[PDB]
């Protein structure tokens, strides 16, 4: 516990579901510079302030970021117990934030934007731990390759990360076909494995 | 140069 009451007009607070992270305000238009120098992190809604576990090493410049959240709705059945009582409940329920560094800490309006995909720190809920990505390029041209054709795929609960060029992504019907294929694969055999053919028999 | 971070 830190012991002193910090200023929250001064801190960037991002909530996630089982916690609330702050990080260091330094000034701007736009409200897109972070310090990763100072940080804190408290139980949800709750004011007792304490430090996080640092996985990995962070900046020590200010950099121009952008923040994303990872995560899954919940639609809930309430009980009905009066006349118009609400059918559904439905929450976002977040668990991480991706971070990623605008490049050269250009800005918005800038017709040279783009993102950096090499440098994205996460925050994870469940752990209360920032850490910072591994990335795999995948894209030939080097360390020099053009970020105006650049696209990064996570997989994995947020544990894959990777870039690609952009023509070579899949379509969305794609991704959803081959996640059930392979699925409905292993399941079969395991259902077939209990006959006493299996051993003499061809999947066809 | 580069850190365990980006693998190319």
């Amino acid at each position: 516990i830190v012991d002193y009451r910090i200023n929250e007009e001064e801190f960037h607070k991002i909530s996630l579901l089982d916690c609330d992270f702050f990080i260091r305000k330094p000034p701007d238009p736009d409200n897109d510079v972070y310090d990763f120098r100072e940080m804190y992190v408290t139980p949800p809604d709750t004011d007792i302030y304490a430090i996080p576990r640092v996985l990995a090493p962070m900046p020590q410049k200010y950099i121009r970021c952008a923040m994303s959240d990872y995560g899954c709705y919940n639609v809930t059945e309430p009980p009905i117990d009066a006349p118009r009582d609400p059918m559904y409940k439905s929450e976002r329920e977040v668990s991480k934030v991706f971070l990623t560094k605008h490049y050269r800490n250009r800005r918005a309006g800038d017709p040279e934007f783009a993102l950096d995909f090499e440098e994205i720190y996460v925050i994870d809920s469940k752990t209360k731990s920032i850490t910072r990505a591994k990335v795999v390029v995948t894209v030939p041209g080097g360390r020099n390759r053009d970020r105006k054709n650049d696209l990064l795929v996570i997989r994995d609960n947020g544990t894959s990360f990777k870039i690609i060029p952009s023509e070579e992504r899949d379509d969305p019907t794609t991704v959803i076909e081959k996640e059930e294929w392979k699925k409905s694969r292993q399941d079969m055999e395991r259902h077939l494995r209990k006959l006493r053919d299996f051993s003499v028999s061809n999947w066809f | 140069l580069s850190s365990e971070y980006v693998i190319y």
